[PDB]
């Protein structure tokens, strides 16, 4: 059972986002998105990606959803839909869970498979080295051009929040 | 690109991530690696048009690759018929594999 | 804003669209989206009322939703094709994630209902940008992209628009919803003869930005918004009521007027193809864009309309707006006919 | 006197002695009296496997020298 | 005193280096041995469960290419133990 | 044998704080001519055990909340979290060796953010919120000098484990190259937790956790200074580091553990000789002050290895 | 391709069904918007390090920077909605063809 | 396996110390009790907080870029955005972004 | 200059903090383009073997080619143990 953890990681990612989805309290719904994150930093983790997962829970969740909330918090005021909604995702969720380990096989757009997450991982790995990580640090010697576009957009964005925010 | 800049200046701006055949930190190759160059390197210079059908062996090999469509359904029969050799108990494995 | 804040703003808003024109890959593409939305706010918000903050969060909403999809059509495509380089899409699911997506961006119908209500809700300017500028950067991948747009999709979001738009307008007194539609009714010229000739989409889309860029600047001079205040116009300034005129009948497809031009060889490359149904049906229900057209040209040209006595105190004082390239832009807009071959020059 | 405070002190030292302590014993009681082998990078990582292949018992922490050798 | 220490350190990292390099010659030819064994296993097993289905070929590549592809971890541990599966699997990512 | 490290961990970590008390409000009482706690228990060391006694069989506090969901859900973010910090960190050897322990740690401390801002909303009560609110801005304030400034230390130590800066440090301590970061990263600990002179969330003439009273209260305490004692020790780690005899790794402890009692000492210390900061000049003194100092010491820091030849090994 | 994938892309249209289908607060909408980011994140992370295409590792850390930008944007716009109308009810903004 | 055995510790010691300390009390039985305006500064200060968080994301692999032999242009784009990052600063600074007084 | 020499010591005065700063921001940029070691740095990148080092086929012609790797043909590192 522990060989499908990435599947039932996505499982979880899923419900979590039928909990945000369907649209409840906006601190509930903040509250199914941290949910969600974290399950999302778990999947990225097994797939060999430590620094990727990492980021989420720095930035996604430590820097992103704390503005979620904190803006929440003092722009905000604090259904028979949102129970409506959620029941309707989980149902969604459970048949497609069903058909894709009874029959191992599901075909929704794209034609999916049901033997385990495990079947597609590389069989050799030998480097010094993590191979993510070189690929993220290649961000200084390859991209130049991404770098300046990047920091580019992140003082625009001071610049832009500041003229919004002003009101005259 | 609509205005071809690149290739007018000789600046690389974003081709260097544009295929996964591309020098790479370290030497790292990609698991598809052998495929893709096999795809590129038929269906250079020829159009798309040439390319989606007379290169049409290399690009269903690289989607094998890619996707593994084809290597899961072959191992999903070969299991089961093994466990349908095992409900009706006419298989036993060998040592090693357990 | 600092003037000089103004113009880095605009710097952004350019460099974004130039980013996606220059980019073999598609994460660059979409950077340059989002980097041209993120700057293109600020402007739509630069007087600070309600009308400009709903305007501006409705196409924040809009625009975000459409990046989305088309970063999902990226990834789409990299699973089934393993690289990001920006070309036909390997996936038919990727395609129309991409379709659509660039169909909000742009406005076309069914997904056209931003449009009019954002550009009322922001200033001239903004609008201006808006309906002219914003469409060189989606434009740009559709050129790049249709040998993958399924058919049947791209030429139903062109009659749409083009339907959308002939009758959108017909209810409209204001100037700014005018032109919002008859931009929604150009969109779908430009993509219904991007399959077979996507050079003669580069035609109309430039043809369609001088003229729209002459009709901003001309309301702009004036300071008009509605169709009544820019029924006092032949009282203030006559000459400005004749290039309203020409301008309005070239829009309109009224030969021997540039406006004509793109009609012209949009017909010329469909029938090629032996499309002869679709160029009817889009020239007679473009006739729709014509009759509003010419209500506006009856209410401030051909027809003296009731003056107010304040008006004399306006007669003292000369125009101190720049009107940058209008005398350029209106000869452009209405006596380029004549050199129709120089299409070629966009091959 | 100052000195009284530090009946206090040496409580929160013992205490917080005792994870770093119980740490390094248990690591050597557990790896056959050697530190835990530190596998950061997938080299390191074969390496381990091998050895506990190598092992004869499924154990990594148990070496074999040059006398597995003819 | 740490532009002193980190140079040995480099120092100390390349003969570490090193000793890996001197060794991946004799671990590479064991791996392509462990890896085409454990193929061997699975095209024995296979010939013995898929010897009744009709229109079935024993070892059947699914590529048009004849050139050798390295097999993922679907193939090499398809009929094995899962306790190794997971070793093999999630052993690195999970390892402390 | 695992499961019996996690205790050898936890149970010290929640008893060292439980005397953490004790030799705080003796430390206070001889700075302020005083004798702190000697009457419950010979030298006081018997008034932590009255204190938990008495807190845990006090009556609930607990009044209408609108996420009672929520109200239970603050105390084990921050308690959960607080010993969560402990796990990668080498004394000498780690209870779970990461080799991106640092940035572990930066990530979940960024997320006892939330213990603050869930329990402003659930206590229905406008005040208290507006107080969350200032002590959340405070907090993510001070995260970007941790976070620069620790980067700026990994530049000498070449990489994210937490282990690799005992290497880094067997000739010196970082302390004399980065003192100045020592500095700043210092005083952003102690704004970080909360402590005076930055405990505006105490200005009680000028908390988020009133709506908590005993019990809970409780918990939130233990969080709090459980967070005091492993922000010190990560404190010690970084510019104090310690030799490390593979073959007597107790030596290591005991080195260690009384440079990160000196540090947490140096916290109460502290308390008891500054008045606090308004609220405006406490995000001045980051925005104004180490803001502008630790971006130009993170490029003095990633330039000065390469024009040195100084760069630290990857692995 | 993978059933990781089943639930992933499963987890984005539940999110772009979300959020094209707006309740009343427009902050409920903002967390739609960002928890697609979040799935084309794990989807896009995923390919990426099956397939060891090492220069790309790189991409999932550009899109949080700039989903997390226009993330703050929309925040802006949504407290400047709340001062005019002191809530971010989308049913408000309507003062454009009502 | 041990980091997930050593989180689930955490929070379920957690958890249930919680409860206990709410329930624990609640067997006393005592007598029956029978008995904002938005700040656009705190605002500012969450959002800048978060576009300085993005810029520390791009700042992170550093220790890694160092190992490169391109260190002429990693060096350069190393401090373009330390710097781009202190503009961010100047300019806020100096638009009164920074200050209190209302 | 009494320009230069005397706004100096306001900032110093009023603005110590940031003068401080601005000396350690501009002193990053100016002294590795000016240090003899930085060649070094470069240099010691290059030395770390992170892969195999692929022998290449023997043709008869690459005199400049080690046969062993105690050979004295090839890089070494001797600038390396002096540095
Ligand atoms: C093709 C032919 C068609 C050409 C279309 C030209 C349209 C000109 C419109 C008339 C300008 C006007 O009257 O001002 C209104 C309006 C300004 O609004 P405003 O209320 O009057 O005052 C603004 C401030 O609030 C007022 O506050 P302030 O005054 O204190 O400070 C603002 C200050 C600031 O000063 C500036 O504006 C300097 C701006 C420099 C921008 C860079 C120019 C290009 C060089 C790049 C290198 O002054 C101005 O804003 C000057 C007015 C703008 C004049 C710029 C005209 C030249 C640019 C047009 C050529 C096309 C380049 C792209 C245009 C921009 C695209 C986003 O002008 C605009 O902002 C829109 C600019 C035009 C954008 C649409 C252009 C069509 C898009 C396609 C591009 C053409 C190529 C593709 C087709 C081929
Ligand atoms: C490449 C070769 C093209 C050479 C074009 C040189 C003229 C462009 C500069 C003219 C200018 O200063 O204003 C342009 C432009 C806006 O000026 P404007 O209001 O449209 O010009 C009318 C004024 O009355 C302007 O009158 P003004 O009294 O204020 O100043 C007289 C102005 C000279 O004023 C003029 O000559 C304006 C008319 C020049 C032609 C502008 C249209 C662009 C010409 C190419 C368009 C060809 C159309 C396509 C050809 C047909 C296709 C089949 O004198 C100059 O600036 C000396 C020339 C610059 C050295 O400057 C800007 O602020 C935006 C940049
Ligand atoms: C190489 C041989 C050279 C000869 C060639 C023949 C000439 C061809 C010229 C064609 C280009 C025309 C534009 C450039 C001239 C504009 C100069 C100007 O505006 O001031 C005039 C200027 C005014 O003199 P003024 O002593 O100062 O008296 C006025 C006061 O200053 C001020 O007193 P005001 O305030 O009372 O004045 C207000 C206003 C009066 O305002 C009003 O209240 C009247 C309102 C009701 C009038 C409605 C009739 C509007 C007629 C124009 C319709 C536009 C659509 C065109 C459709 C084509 C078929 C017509 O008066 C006007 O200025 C309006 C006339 C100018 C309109 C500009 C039209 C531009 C668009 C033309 C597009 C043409 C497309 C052709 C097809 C393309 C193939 C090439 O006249 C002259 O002094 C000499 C200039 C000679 C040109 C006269 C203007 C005629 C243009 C309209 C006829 C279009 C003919 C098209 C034939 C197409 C077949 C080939
Ligand atoms: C309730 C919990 C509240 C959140 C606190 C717990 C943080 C969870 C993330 C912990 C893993 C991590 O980030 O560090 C990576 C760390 C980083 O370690 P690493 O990068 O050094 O790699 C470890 C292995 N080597 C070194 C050999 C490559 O990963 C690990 O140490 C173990 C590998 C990952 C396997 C464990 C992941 C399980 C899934 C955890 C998430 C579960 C959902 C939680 C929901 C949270 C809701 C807010
Ligand atoms: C060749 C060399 C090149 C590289 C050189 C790089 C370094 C050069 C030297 C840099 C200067 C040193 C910077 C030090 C940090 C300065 C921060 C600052 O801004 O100060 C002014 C700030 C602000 O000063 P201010 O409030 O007076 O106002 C300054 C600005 N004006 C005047 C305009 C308003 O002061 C503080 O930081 C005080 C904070 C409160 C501290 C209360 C607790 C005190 C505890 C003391 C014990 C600390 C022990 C630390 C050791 C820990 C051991 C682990
Ligand atoms: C003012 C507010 C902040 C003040 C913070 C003050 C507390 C921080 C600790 C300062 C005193 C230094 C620790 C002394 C006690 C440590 C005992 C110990 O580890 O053994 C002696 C340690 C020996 O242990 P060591 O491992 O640190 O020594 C070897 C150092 N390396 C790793 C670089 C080789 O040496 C000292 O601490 C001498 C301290 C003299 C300077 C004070
Ligand atoms: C579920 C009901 C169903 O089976 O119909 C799916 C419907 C038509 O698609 P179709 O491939 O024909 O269905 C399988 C037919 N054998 O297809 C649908 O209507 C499903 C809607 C899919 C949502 C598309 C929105 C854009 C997101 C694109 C990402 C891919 C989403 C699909 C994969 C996840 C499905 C859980
Ligand atoms: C060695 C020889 C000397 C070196 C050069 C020294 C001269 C540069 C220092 C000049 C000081 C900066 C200008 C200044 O004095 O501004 C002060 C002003 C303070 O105003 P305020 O704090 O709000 O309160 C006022 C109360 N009357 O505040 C301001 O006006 C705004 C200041 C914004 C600048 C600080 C924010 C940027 C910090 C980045 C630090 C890194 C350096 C940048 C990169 C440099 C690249 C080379
Ligand atoms: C294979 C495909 C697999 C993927 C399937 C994706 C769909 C799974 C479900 C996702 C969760 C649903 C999203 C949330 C829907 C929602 O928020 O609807 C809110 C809407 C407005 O509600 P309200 O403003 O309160 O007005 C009520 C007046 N009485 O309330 C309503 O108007 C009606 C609420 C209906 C709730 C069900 C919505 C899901 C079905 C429609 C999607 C079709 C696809």
């Amino acid at each position: 059972m522990m060989l499908y953890i990435v599947f039932i990681l996505s499982v979880i990612f899923v419900m979590g986002f039928v909990g945000f989805s369907s649209k409840p309290s906006p601190i509930y719904g903040g509250l199914g998105l941290i949910v969600s994150g974290g399950v999302g930093c778990g999947i990225v983790l097994n797939f060999g990606g430590s620094f990727l997962g990492l980021m989420v829970f720095l930035i996604y969740l430590g820097g992103m959803m704390v503005v979620f909330g904190y803006t929440t918090a003092m722009a905000t005021e604090q259904n028979k839909a949102v129970l409506g909604a959620f029941v309707t995702g989980l149902l969604m969720e459970f048949f497609m869970v069903y058909y894709v380990l009874k029959d191992k096989e599901v075909e929704v757009v794209f034609e999916f498979n049901g033997l385990g997450d495990w079947v597609i991982y590389d069989t050799g790995d030998s480097g010094f080295f993590s191979e993510e990580a070189m690929g993220i640090a290649a961000l200084y010697s390859y991209g130049t051009w991404l770098v300046i576009v990047t920091g580019w957009s992140l003082l625009i964005g001071v610049v832009v929040i500041m003229e919004i925010t002003r009101g005259n | 690109p609509f205005f071809d800049v690149q290739k007018r200046l000789g600046v690389d701006l974003d081709r260097w991530m544009t295929i996964q055949s591309a020098e790479q930190p370290h030497k790292i190759p990609s698991r598809c690696h052998a495929f893709e160059k096999e795809w590129i390197e038929c269906a250079h210079g020829i159009g798309s048009i040439r390319a989606e059908k007379e290169c049409k062996i290399e690009f269903e090999d690289f989607r094998e690759c890619l996707l593994r469509q084809k290597t899961m359904k072959r191992l999903h029969a070969i299991r089961r018929q093994r466990e349908k050799l095992i409900k009706e108990g006419k298989y036993t494995p060998p040592p090693h594999h357990s | 804003m600092n003037p000089i804040i103004f113009i880095i703003i605009l710097l952004t808003i350019m460099l974004g669209t130039i980013i996606v024109m220059i980019s073999s890959h598609w994460l660059l593409v979409w950077i340059g989206f989002e980097m041209n939305m993120l700057a293109i706010i600020p402007i739509m918000m630069k007087n600070h009322n309600p009308r400009a903050t709903e305007a501006s969060t409705k196409y924040f909403l809009t625009q975000s939703t459409a990046s989305m999809l088309l970063m999902m059509a990226v990834i789409i495509n990299l699973m089934f094709s393993g690289q990001w380089t920006v070309m036909k899409l390997f996936n038919p699911m990727a395609s129309m994630l991409m379709t659509m997506a660039l169909a909000m961006k742009l406005g076309m119908a069914p997904f056209h209902f931003w449009v009019p209500e954002v550009t009322q809700g922001i200033p001239l300017s903004s609008g201006l940008i808006l309906l002219t500028w914003q469409k060189l950067a989606p434009m740009s991948v559709l050129y790049q992209i249709f040998p993958s747009i399924n058919l049947n999709l791209i030429l139903t979001l062109s009659v749409l628009s083009i339907l959308i738009g002939g009758w959108g307008g017909l209810n409209q007194t204001q100037l700014r919803k005018i032109m919002a539609y008859s931009s929604i009714a150009h969109m779908g010229w430009m993509t219904a003869v991007l399959p077979y000739n996507p050079t003669m989409t580069l035609l109309n889309l430039i043809i369609y930005i001088i003229m729209t860029s002459t009709m901003f600047t001309m309301f702009m001079a004036n300071s008009t918004t509605t169709t009544l205040s820019l029924s006092h116009t032949w009282n203030k300034t006559p000459i400005m009521t004749v290039l309203i005129l020409a301008t309005l009948l070239s829009m309109g497809g009224l030969p021997p007027l540039s406006g004509f031009m793109p009609k012209w060889m949009i017909i010329q490359e469909m029938t090629k193809n032996n499309s002869i149904i679709l160029p009817t049906f889009m020239a007679i229900t473009a006739l729709l864009n014509l009759y509003f057209y010419m209500r506006l040209t009856y209410s401030t040209t051909l027809t003296m309309f009731p003056s107010t006595n304040n008006m004399k105190m306006k007669w003292q004082f000369p125009l101190m707006k720049k009107m940058t390239f209008l005398p350029t832009m209106v000869v452009l807009s209405t006596m380029m006919l004549p050199l129709t071959p120089m299409l070629s020059v966009l091959e | 006197m100052w000195f009284e405070v530090l009946p206090g002190i040496a409580v929160m030292g013992v205490c917080l002695f005792i994870p770093g302590m119980a740490t390094a014993r248990i690591h050597r009681f557990s790896n056959g009296g050697k530190e835990k082998r530190v596998a950061h990078y997938p080299y390191q990582w074969y390496l381990m496997e091998r050895d506990r292949r190598v092992s004869g018992v499924n154990r990594s922490y148990v070496s074999k020298g040059l006398e597995n050798i003819d | 005193s740490m532009m002193k220490w980190n140079r040995e350190r480099r120092r100390l990292q390349i003969e570490d280096f090193e000793a890996r390099i001197a060794l991946m010659p004799l671990l590479q030819a064991e791996k392509d041995r462990r890896v085409l064994q454990m193929l061997r296993e699975n095209l024995e097993e296979e010939a013995t469960v898929m010897k009744d289905v009709p229109g079935w070929k024993v070892g059947e590549s699914v590529f048009h290419t004849t050139r050798w592809v390295t097999p993922m971890m679907g193939e090499l541990y398809g009929l094995r133990a899962s306790e190794e599966v997971l070793s093999a699997t999630y052993g690195f990512i999970w390892y402390t | 044998m695992f499961m019996i490290n996690i205790l050898m961990l936890i149970i010290p970590i929640l008893l060292a704080v439980a005397f953490l008390t004790l030799v705080e409000r003796k430390v206070l009482g001889y700075m302020q001519l005083r004798k702190g706690p000697n009457v419950v228990g010979p030298y006081g060391l018997l008034q932590p055990i009255a204190d938990a006694i008495k807190l845990f069989i006090k009556e609930p506090l607990r009044p209408a909340t609108s996420s009672a969901s929520m109200f239970i859900l603050a105390p084990i973010m921050a308690l959960g979290l607080a010993l969560t910090m402990w796990i990668p960190l080498p004394m000498p050897y780690p209870l779970i060796n990461m080799n991106l322990g640092v940035l572990f740690m930066l990530a979940m401390s960024s997320l006892a953010v939330y213990s603050i801002l869930w329990s402003g909303w659930a206590s229905n009560s406008k005040y208290a919120l507006i107080g969350a609110l200032r002590a959340v801005a405070q907090t993510i304030s001070y995260e970007v000098t941790l976070a620069i400034i620790l980067l700026s230390v990994l530049l000498m130590s070449g990489s994210f484990t937490l282990s690799t800066l005992i290497t880094t440090q067997e000739q010196m301590w970082l302390i004399l190259p980065a003192w100045p970061l020592a500095m700043m990263w210092f005083i952003s600990t102690l704004a970080e937790t909360n402590r005076a002179p930055f405990d505006l969330t105490e200005g009680e003439s000028e908390g988020f956790n009133v709506e908590y009273a005993a019990g809970p209260f409780a918990l939130f305490f233990m969080a709090e200074y459980a967070n005091i004692i492993m922000m010190n020790i990560f404190t010690a780690i970084l510019f104090l580091g310690t030799s490390h005899n593979p073959h007597m790794p107790e030596l290591y402890t005991i080195n260690f553990t009384i440079k990160s009692l000196l540090l947490t000492m140096s916290f109460l210390w502290i308390r008891a000789s500054y008045p606090r900061f308004r609220y405006d000049q406490l995000m001045h003194l980051l925005w104004k002050n180490f803001l502008p100092l630790t971006l130009a010491l993170c490029m003095w820091h990633v330039s000065l290895p390469i024009l040195t030849s100084g760069i630290p090994p990857q692995t | 391709m993978s059933m990781v994938y089943m639930n992933i892309m499963m987890a984005f249209t539940v999110s772009l069904v979300g959020l094209l289908m707006y309740r009343s607060h427009l902050m409920s909408s903002l967390l739609c918007l960002e928890g697609m980011m979040l799935s084309l994140f794990v989807m896009a992370a995923l390919t990426i390090l099956n397939s060891h295409f090492t220069l790309a590792s790189m991409m999932p850390i550009i899109l949080l920077v700039f989903a997390a930008c226009e993330a703050a944007l929309g925040l802006s716009l949504l407290v400047m909605v709340s001062n005019t109308y002191g809530t971010d009810y989308v049913q408000n903004l309507n003062l454009l063809q009502c | 396996m041990n980091l997930m055995l050593a989180l689930l510790t955490n929070f379920t010691l957690a958890t249930l110390l919680v409860i206990i300390a709410f329930w624990l009390p609640q067997l006393n039985v005592y007598s029956e009790k029978t008995s904002l305006p938005f700040s656009m500064k705190f605002f500012l200060v969450a959002i800048t907080f978060l576009l300085f968080d993005l810029e520390i994301a791009l700042l992170l692999p550093l220790p890694w870029a160092s190992q490169t032999a391109n260190l002429n242009t990693m060096l350069t784009m190393a401090l373009f955005l330390i710097i781009l990052l202190a503009v961010s600063l100047a300019y806020e600074w100096t638009q009164k972004g920074l200050e209190w007084t209302e | 200059a009494e320009r230069v020499a005397a706004f100096l010591k306001n900032v110093w005065a009023k603005e110590p903090v940031l003068v401080a700063s601005f000396a350690i921001a501009g002193l990053a940029v100016i002294l590795p383009t000016l240090s003899p070691y930085t060649k070094y740095s470069l240099m010691i990148n290059r030395a770390t073997p992170y892969n195999y080092p692929v022998p290449l086929r023997d043709d008869g012609n690459m005199p400049d080619v080690p046969s062993h790797p105690q050979d004295p043909q090839g890089p070494s590192l001797e600038w390396l143990k002096r540095l």
